[PDB]
């Protein structure tokens, strides 16, 4: 089987800059008919791959001319000039000259944009969940950049590290930001044993964390 | 404008088997190879095999030679992929796509997410998340929806039945203690809520459950 080696694994690129993705085949991939079936696909999380370049350098219908493919032998390159926000996702090279057809490991293109602070919102347990006997406190850290971010939970001024579930969205295809959701789960009794709940977001956009809190028995 | 129709997801037990469909409408279906591709997470996809509906005929990758069988139903323009002796390593997304002409895979189905597990199906608990009681109104407001303790994936969460899509952030589900949990936030101007209705709709096919939760001030 033809091994398709693709590099780099991750590619952070500034809007407007040029992106260059490499792919090397373990062997010649020129079909007997003289055609090299080397293709490049772009896939957004949760969606099916989309064909961009075929036959090494031909652009599929509807693909912007800033996308360019080149190469021969065992080395191929996909270049994206003037990267735009919508170019995000994972790129895969592919060879269909030899059976079985094989794909490269993929290159995740991350769009670099200006720094942006998160918009933080905290949510106390819903009355319905309390009736159930549980108590989850939710904190949303939305539309920030870069992706590196930290959340710390505090109960009556004291840090709480157990019972936390964090989840990051995939980079936004329009504004290039990220969002993160942090949930602190407790028992209803534990929740009612304290009053002040806090999530603190530490992001490079500020020396001091963005603090959001509430008192359980207050309105 | 061809369209490959695939089922969104499916769950199966270890040792069992499944038969996933793909309906090729639009036209042709006879003069085009149909391929099945596997993808775990965001790894490079993996070719399983193909079948030529027109004159029959199939090719399978050695790796799936003994595990997969591709068949077709010309009257319904549908290709099937039979996977047997299912194990946890068969948990992934399976796409059907077509090859033909100067390029391979120009059209794809949405892909079918298959989960192989012996664990039992658990409907999720859906909790509406309104802002902190009595918090100071800002020009915008962020509401939330927490979907906790369900199995298997996936659930389909929408706001106002899909009508409200901008300002939405649905976070990837996370597995903790054998059960999945996910959340979603939606941000709108304070003149939109609570003045107008905003509801979280959660569908969980595995358990045939469809729940709606209105969000109102605490
Ligand atoms: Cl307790």
């Amino acid at each position: 089987d033809i091994l398709m080696t693709q590099t780099p694994l991750s590619l952070p690129v500034s809007l407007g800059d040029q992106a260059s993705i490499s792919c090397r085949s373990s062997q010649n991939i020129v079909h007997n008919n003289g055609i090299t079936y080397l293709e490049w696909y772009l896939q957004r999380p949760g969606q099916s791959p989309k064909l961009l370049i075929y036959k090494v350098s031909d652009r599929f219908s509807g693909v912007p001319d800033r996308f360019s493919g080149s190469g021969s032998g065992t080395d191929f390159t996909l270049k994206i000039s003037r990267v735009e926000a919508e170019d995000l996702g994972i790129y895969y090279c592919f060879q269909g000259s030899h059976i079985p057809p094989t794909f490269g490991g993929g290159t995740k293109l991350e769009i670099k944009r200006a720094d942006a602070a998160p918009t933080v919102s905290i949510f106390p347990p819903s009355s319905e969940q309390l009736t159930s006997g549980g108590a989850s406190v939710v904190c949303f850290l939305n539309n920030f950049y870069p992706r590196d971010i930290n959340v710390k939970w505090k109960i009556d001024g004291s840090e709480r590290q157990n019972g936390v579930l964090n989840s990051w969205t995939d980079q936004d295809s329009k504004d290039s930001t990220y969002s993160m959701s942090s949930t602190l789960t407790l028992t209803k009794d534990e929740y009612e044993r304290h009053n002040s709940y806090t999530c603190e977001a530490t992001h490079k956009t500020s020396t001091s964390p963005i603090v959001k809190s509430f008192n359980r028995n207050e309105c | 404008q061809v369209q490959l129709q695939q089922s969104g997801s499916e769950m199966a037990r270890p040792g069992a088997s499944v038969k996933l469909p793909c309906k090729a409408s639009g036209d042709t279906f006879t003069s085009y190879w149909m391929h099945w591709v596997k993808q775990r997470h965001g790894h490079g996809p993996e070719w399983i095999g193909n079948i030529y509906p027109g004159s029959g005929g199939t090719n399978y990758a050695e790796k799936f030679k003994n595990k997969v069988t591709l068949t077709v139903d010309r009257s319904s323009r549908t290709v099937y992929m039979h996977l047997s002796r299912l194990t946890s390593e068969d948990s992934a997304v399976y796409y059907c796509t077509r090859s033909g002409g100067p390029y391979f895979f120009d059209y794809w189905g949405q892909g079918t997410s298959l989960t192989v597990s012996s664990a039992k199906t658990t409907a999720p608990s859906v909790y509406p998340l309104a802002p902190v009681c009595g918090d100071t109104t800002g020009s915008s407001v962020t509401l939330g929806c927490l979907v906790k303790g369900y199995f298997p994936e996936p659930v389909t969460l929408t706001w106002n039945s899909g009508s409200l899509s901008s300002g939405v952030h649905t976070f990837p589900a996370v597995l903790q203690s054998d059960l999945y949990t996910l959340s979603s936030s939606v941000t709108v101007t304070s003149s939109t809520w609570p003045s107008q209705s905003i509801t979280c709709n959660v569908a969980h096919p595995a358990s045939s459950t469809k729940v709606d939760k209105k969000i109102e001030p605490r």
